[PDB]
DNA sequence: TCGGATGTATATATCTGACACGTGCCTGGAGACTAGGGAGTAATCCCCTTGGCGGTTAAAACGCGGGGGACAGCGCGTACGTGCGTTTAAGCGGTGCTAGAGCTGTCT
DNA sequence: AGACAGCTCTAGCACCGCTTAAACGCACGTACGCGCTGTCCCCCGCGTTTTAACCGCCAAGGGGATTACTCCCTAGTCTCCAGGCACGTGTCAGATATATACATCCGA
């Protein structure tokens, strides 16, 4: 038998193409999925996954933290202004809220 | 009787995540929220990529869709590098062995 | 005279330390009872998981925060610091609830 | 019954605090309550529905979690 | 094929007998068309839900019934059960 | 002898079409004989009460065809209609007459 | 000569627009913004006559729709005039901005 | 090249849009706050639109490609097909 | 007040091209039958959900003082509505063309 | 389902002439934004009270998850034929034009 190597290997990747490739025939999306489907998919995912997860470290390095908990999560989520819109319509557990207070809000003399 | 297995993006995730903040944890509610992140995305970029092979008559689901589907959900600059990314992916990917 | 703080200087405190963290607000015996209570009304002997009742204060917790940021921008447009109930009204008319 | 009246005035006005409101009227708790009472009977009939269609009793976290991607607003933390 | 598939026929009967002296305009039919159509995909869409989140593999009555008491209001719901489950009833049993 | 499904359910809409979107639509890669009758039904109760509203309107308003005003006028007047259909754009449907009590004269 | 008082026209022209559902916006000129604004995203396009309907169709009503939220914010407000303020504001409560 | 097409969206134009809307009186900042406004929805749905059309390797916008994109919007609109 | 301007709704008659009726016909609905596995049924278990007790102790409720922010009343000035004469190009009808939508067939 | 060749022939874009309503610049008034002031009420902050949320531990039973068994219901294939869908047609509904009522607003 030749050598066994996962498809994600080959993309560079490391999400599950064949996870990808399997939820997408199971989830009825259409009669045919292409083999070009799950790559570039898992591809997104994981840069998507990247780009959270990358600003969610920062965060918590800012937050002096070791580890990325709901909170870093929203965070990160709210302060970057494409992921906010493209999170608009989500809501995460235990995230909570952006600290902001509106400049009328704030104390006067 | 046993429990049956439940499949998560979990060692995914942590995969990823040592590539960004090799230093860095996750706890397991942040875990199960990027699962369901992971999980959302798919079922709309997959629920899009149907819509298009539906319009077009298609029955199959190509890079094509995918990647329009991607230009349509996500915002400009994410756009450009979720296609960029997905585009070394699958060249990557048809040109190796 | 004994040092009490002024008005709303609490209120810009509290504002800070809800906003930094993120428990729950909502008390999880009122709120499990309240589903419970709803939950009646459609269908009789029901039962909710643990998490199924977190997952609706988590929702029901962040809806009214969402909800009371809207409400907070249109009372601040009416030239207005205290929110009155048809801001809540405005809000909810505008984002498309009712 | 009483429930509605169970969640207490202080847990709203954490509810305010933390959605950034400096000054909230003495009217705002039962406007808020009423809103509240109609959501979750939106929320809690569509997770009934659910449940009723698997001919379950229980209302598992993923019949929420559904009953809100259906509501609109996507749930994330549950899993599924 | 170059066929157009379209409700014309069915609105212009249920008019008929809704009100049969009243007519419709081609832009006013062209809209009912669309609502058929999109009303249609809902159901079926929330109907899909419906199977996966059970992980049944086929649509049946339950589905639609469920389908129908999500996306309908209260008395739309009501009277739409009543008329799909009186619809399924004389359609089984006049065989 | 072939009777169509619509007449055996006592409908009017196509049965057969609506079972052929379901099999095509690709909701599921089965569908109950059951679901296309009801879900047909359910079509042509909804088409029924729009049709309903609209050509009452029509008639108050004197016309005797129902265009795109009589359906916006009855999709927004049912207070039911319009929660179903409060995403949607009628073209040509224009809005409901309408003028806050503020905006009036003192 | 006769004149109408401050406000009377208005009302009028609400009653005449709000009674009739023709286009308010010339059709030419918005044809042209359409190609303007779509030959930024692909040059030489063309639009179909339903196409460039569609899009005016759709334009109105979001903007009717988005003044009759703006009214209701202005009222608000306890003004008769809308602002810019209150357009801005009725696009963050609608989620859109 | 078309430039400048924005100003063609006369004032009287935008008048009785908001007339349709109700709007009893319209400060002179409206007009370019409209346009803005318009121009960003536009923007959006036009990019949308172009998008299917692009996806489709088509040089004409279809009717379908802008019902398509307002009903991805949230915005869907019936009466230019199903 | 209040009567006159004077736009919008309505009523009248003519018209006209829209849709409602009449037709041809073919392909998509209905009928028949099968395979087969999805779905239903039954028994079992167990776990987690519901229920209870204890208790304590954080949170909520209640009372009160007062001050600050909601809002009535006010002045004004400048912005916006409305009216007019100007003039502009959208709207309309007509003519030109050919890009490229849509389709077929291959076909691979 | 797209590479390739080719046909159609639609209809989108290109262009001119004319019409005239819509757009425009400007006149000009007072309606209406809002800055300022007054005020009072009702909402905040805290002491004080108390109660019920919370923790922790145990019961138990039922319903959810599971395995085992079955079969009846649907997809696939085949048969068939008249339902529905482009074409044909005409007639009558509400657009358009005209006349004229009335309700609504303004200058006196």
């Amino acid at each position: 038998r030749a050598k066994a190597k996962t498809r994600s290997s080959r993309a560079g990747l490391q999400f599950p193409v064949g996870r990808v490739h399997r939820l997408l025939r199971k989830g009825n999306y259409a009669e045919r999925v292409g083999a070009g489907a799950p790559v570039y998919l898992a591809a997104v995912l994981e840069y998507l996954t990247a780009e959270i997860l990358e600003l969610a470290g920062n965060a918590a390095r800012d937050n002096k933290k070791t580890r990325i908990i709901p909170r870093h999560l929203q965070l990160a989520v709210r302060n970057d202004e494409e992921l906010n819109k493209l999170l608009g319509r989500v809501t995460i557990a235990q995230g909570g809220v952006l600290p902001n207070i509106q400049s009328v809000l704030l104390p006067k003399k | 009787r046993r429990k049956s297995r439940k499949e998560s993006y979990a060692i995914y995730v942590y995969k990823v995540l040592k590539q960004v903040h090799p230093d860095t944890g996750i706890s397991s509610k942040a875990m199960s929220i990027m699962n369901s992140f992971v999980n959302d995305v798919f079922e709309r970029i997959a629920g899009e990529a149907s819509r298009l092979a539906h319009y077009n008559k298609r029955s199959t689901i190509t890079s094509r869709e995918i990647q329009t589907a991607v230009r349509l959900l996500l915002p400009g600059e994410l756009a450009k590098h979720a296609v960029s990314e997905g585009t070394k992916a699958v060249t990557k990917y048809t040109s190796a062995k | 005279k004994p040092h009490r703080y002024r008005p709303g200087t609490v209120a810009l405190r509290e504002i800070r330390r809800y906003q930094k963290s993120t428990e729950l607000l909502i008390r999880k015996l009122p709120f499990q009872r309240l589903v419970r209570e709803i939950a009646q009304d459609f269908k009789t002997d029901l039962r909710f998981q643990s998490s199924a009742v977190m997952a609706l204060q988590e929702a029901s917790e962040a809806y009214l925060v969402a909800l009371f940021e809207d409400t907070n921008l249109c009372a601040i447009h009416a030239k207005r610091v205290t929110i009155m109930p048809k801001d809540i009204q405005l809000a909810r008319r505008i984002r498309g609830e009712r | 019954r009483d429930n509605i009246q169970g969640i207490t005035k202080p847990a709203i006005r954490r509810l305010a605090r933390r959605g950034g409101v400096k000054r909230i009227s003495g009217l705002i708790y039962e406007e808020t309550r009423g809103v509240l009472k109609v959501f979750l009977e939106n929320v809690i009939r569509d997770a009934v529905t659910y449940t009723e269609h698997a001919k379950r009793k229980t209302v598992t976290a993923m019949d929420v979690v559904y009953a809100l991607k259906r509501q609109g607003r996507t749930l994330y933390g549950f899993g599924g």
